[PDB]
């Protein structure tokens, strides 16, 4: 009751200009079948169509909401209709795809890549796809792209689309108040949409109905607040595919605006994208483009669009207009949809590099920050690499460790004494059962019991955790009376000498088995370290099993610590053929980091039988 | 045994990850079933391209003509 | 020789080969000329450079050096004649032939 | 300037840059005769001609 | 059990069917078998395409060395 | 292949402003 209270509409009520045809008036509809002001005459009134949609037809049934709104309304009541009656949350990202209102076929390939990308960006930044709604070109491909993700894979996509309620074909089918209408399936409208922001501006089959209030839409949305709350609000991409005359100025317009709305496009579709491509490749600086490729671009302007001389020239002149602002331009050229809305996201933000690092480690796409974030020429505060190097620790990105490895960051002056223990109190990552290991260590020492849930867990107990899983005569680094001098005059001296040792003890208590094969690698005691991983894997799988816990977590120990026994084994066949005497030396010299024992104790201790 | 010895066998076993890594990687590249996907790949993106060059080829052929019609 | 150290990555990555590539550097432009400072002492060394400071770092993947000190730091000019008679003195060695 | 022994030669351990690699190294003197270097880097430095 | 505990038993049940047969489709793909099959027809219709774009282009090249001479 | 395919848009791209001077 509430969107009939709020949301108006206008209906053609006029003079009835007959033009050309005298069935025919100013709205396009028939003369018989009436019941902006300027030639309309048109009257405001309660709306009488939403509610529901039920697709019936067109493959999987699907539900999809909707409404007609005046074209005039101001957004903020639209903005509170999305986030307050059909329940859906805040984006972090915004999504805006034009095109060609014909309809097209593209490559297949160049479909489906397109199709894929589309549909994984949706979900993996969870934002909202803005189309023209109806079924008819680049539309009609995201709803084949909606199709494959209905068909293939789990998310809800939400895919709101903008389109005149005018040119939807059964406009009867669609009255009702609250009321699900079914839909068969002017043209019809895409069935694989989410909900529906259909606008009357009074006209029956005709556009430019929606473009205004779809542009004052976007940018209420752009002024909203993202929910980190550092001082930015959401994104906008600006997605292209094809397109026409109406695009080139779409462009110009969200490049310049304040903000900046970065603009997309694609190749192989045709037309206007095409024409972007022929004036990005061939530049130079900017808008200075030579005399060659200015008529080359006016001659392919006026035979893929067959216009004129002039029409041509004042393509060419938005087409300079937009260039203008090239760095906000990037092409797709085959041999995605991802990347594109990634660097939007990045430039919409407009912040720091460090701000871009956290966000490619929210997402989890190493190769975006090895192409843009680490490209040549890129400035770095001091200290915010070692922030990254501890923010892609606490979560399991080996493969940003490994980046940032590569890119100038070092273990030796990184780890301290105080970061490798908010490593070991982390709480985000996957589970692991070292709260249980810590509790009977603490249980044992004093006979207390269950751990205050706000404990700060010491590198003291986490060196009596390893002095009960490995056993016998063992006496750990930790334990020892210098380190706890250490520890008791601090809580290069809190810098660790051998630092791929403690990452390898941290990654093989908290059972990340990833980090620890990246950390055998780097760094020295592979031997050691390998054999010393085998015997902790197998004593916190015997005591996930003693404790009645999971036993796919037991099952799994098992497996890690089956690898590093096979690790050892074949690391121990690689020194035997390289030289004998020096893989001899490597089984018996003592060990001065694992409590002054040998290889070959430490694979007997292990009860590795192959070794 | 000494400081340097430690430096020796610590270089020692350096050359032995390297290359255990190395052979390990020289073995999945040299195996069949790698060699099958990466070709597979390769044909899928040529088969591609070829196709396009051929509706490029068809299209210059068209204006080719053109200019022998014209002069 | 940025180059040269990019091309020893893909060798290093794909070739058991050591590749002999003693590069010749002025000792006064190296950046961190104090971390390199002992008599037969393995020094570490830091690959990343600030993009600030006019001096640049060695490159991380050669294998000998030989940092020629003509007395000036940050100024080039102190490595050219020393390379020069180097090799012509070597050319001058006769091959094993 | 003035002449004086060197204090800056050995092995310099690259922390970071992706892979590990050891490069030896010494400073010398712009003046120094090249059969004096060439003994150094054959001999000292263990590298056949 | 209960009505409640059938539909997440149900949908439960349509997770287990969707990977069933999709992971089977994906042990059948990556198979040696299949691989080896699908190379060789894409290699059938670039042989056609190829042979039809050198016959294409003799004719192109003709055409250019008549332009040519007219000119 | 693909430094045929670069090659024969520039070749294309050259006829195409030939034809425009005729």
């Amino acid at each position: 009751s509430w969107i009939e209270r709020a949301f108006y509409k206008r209906e053609c009520v006029h003079i009835i200009p007959s033009t050309k045809d005298p069935h025919r008036c100013c709205c396009g509809r028939l003369i018989g079948q009436h019941v902006w002001s300027i030639s309309k005459h048109t009257q405001l009134s309660p709306t009488d169509a939403f509610g529901t949609i039920e697709f019936q037809g067109g493959g999987h049934s699907n539900k999809a909401m909707y409404v007609r709104v005046s074209f005039d309304t101001k957004p903020d009541l639209l903005l509170h209709l999305m986030t307050k009656e059909w329940q859906l949350e805040l984006p972090k990202l915004l999504i805006s795809v034009h095109g060609g209102l014909q309809n097209f076929e593209l490559q297949p390939k160049l479909k489906q890549v397109f199709g894929k990308g589309l549909i994984k960006a949706a979900m993996t930044t969870g934002a909202w796809i803005f189309t023209g709604g109806v079924n008819t070109g680049v539309i009609r491909h995201v709803g084949d792209a909606l199709k494959d993700h209905a068909s293939k894979s789990r998310g809800k996509i939400c895919t709101i689309g903008i389109a005149p309620w005018g040119i939807v074909e059964n406009q009867e089918d669609l009255i009702g108040r609250d009321v699900v209408r079914p839909y068969q399936t002017l043209t019809v409208l895409n069935s694989m949409h989410s909900h529906f922001i259909l606008a009357d501006n009074g006209t029956t089959g005709k556009y430019g109905a929606e473009v205004k209030l779809r542009r004052q839409l976007e940018k209420h949305i752009s002024l909203q607040k993202i929910n980190t709350r550092i001082g930015q609000g959401v994104p906008v991409v600006a997605l292209i595919v094809e397109g026409g005359p109406n695009v080139i100025s779409i462009v110009l317009e969200y490049l310049r605006d304040t903000p900046p709305v970065p603009v997309v496009v694609c190749d192989g579709s045709g037309r206007a994208s095409d024409i972007l491509a022929f004036g990005h490749k061939y530049s130079e600086e900017g808008g200075l483009i030579n005399e060659s490729l200015r008529d080359q671009l006016l001659v392919t302007i006026q035979k893929t669009f067959t216009y004129t001389r002039t029409q041509a020239q004042h393509l060419f002149i938005i087409l300079m207009e937009c260039m203008k602002k090239k760095e906000l331009i990037t092409v797709f050229r085959m041999g995605d949809i991802d990347l594109a809305i990634l660097t939007a996201l990045l430039k919409g933000a407009n912040a720091s590099a460090p701000d871009q690092l956290s966000l490619a480690l929210a997402w989890n796409r190493v190769d975006i920050a090895r192409s843009q974030i680490f490209i040549y020429g890129q400035q770095w505060p001091v200290g915010s690499l070692e922030q990254a190097m501890l923010d892609a620790l606490v979560l399991d990105r080996v493969d940003f460790v490994k980046l940032l490895i590569e890119n100038g960051v070092s273990m030796h002056r990184f780890l301290t004494i105080s970061r490798l223990e908010e490593l070991y109190n982390t709480r985000h990552g996957p589970s692991n059962t070292l709260y249980h290991l810590v509790r009977d260590v603490k249980k044992r020492e004093y006979p207390k019991g269950n751990l205050p849930p706000d404990y700060r867990i010491s590198l003291i107990d986490i060196g009596l955790v390893i002095e009960y899983l490995m056993g016998g005569a063992y006496r750990c680094n930790y334990t020892r009376k210098r380190f706890r001098t250490l520890y008791h005059n601090l809580f290069e001296i809190n810098h660790f000498p051998f630092p791929f040792h403690e990452l390898m003890v941290w990654a093989v208590l908290m059972k990340r088995q990833k980090m620890a094969l990246f950390f055998w690698q780097h760094g020295e005691e592979a031997m050691a370290k390998a054999l010393v991983a085998c015997k902790l894997c197998k004593a916190m799988a015997h005591e996930a099993s003693e404790n009645d816990m999971v036993d796919d977590i037991s099952q799994e120990l098992n497996h890690n610590s089956r690898d590093f026994g096979q690790l050892a084994v074949e690391l121990l066949d690689q020194s035997y053929k390289q030289d004998e005497q020096l893989a001899m030396k490597l089984l018996t010299y003592e060990l001065k980091n694992w409590s002054n024992a040998t290889c070959l104790q430490l694979a007997v201790a292990a009860k590795h039988r192959d070794f | 045994i000494t400081d340097d010895e430690l430096k020796k066998v610590h270089d020692f076993e350096e050359q032995c990850i390297e290359e255990y890594f190395r052979e390990k990687d020289d073995r999945f590249n040299s195996s069949n079933d790698e060699r099958i996907r990466v070709t597979s790949e390769r044909v899928e993106n040529m088969s591609m391209r070829l196709e396009e060059v051929n509706e490029r080829e068809h299209s210059m052929k068209a204006s080719l003509q053109t200019v022998d019609i014209r002069l | 020789i940025r180059h040269v150290g990019d091309a020893l990555k893909d060798h290093a990555s794909k070739s058991r080969g050591k590749i002999c590539t003693i590069g010749i550097a002025p000792w006064g432009i190296v950046e961190n000329q104090e971390d390199l400072i002992g008599r037969d002492v393995v020094r570490p060394y830091q690959t990343m450079s600030n993009p600030m400071s006019k001096l640049t770092v060695l490159n991380s993947m050669h294998s000998h050096f030989i940092l020629a000190d003509n007395g000036t730091t940050g100024k080039y000019g102190a490595e050219v004649k020393l390379r020069r008679q180097l090799e012509k003195h070597i050319s001058l060695q006769k091959i094993n032939t």
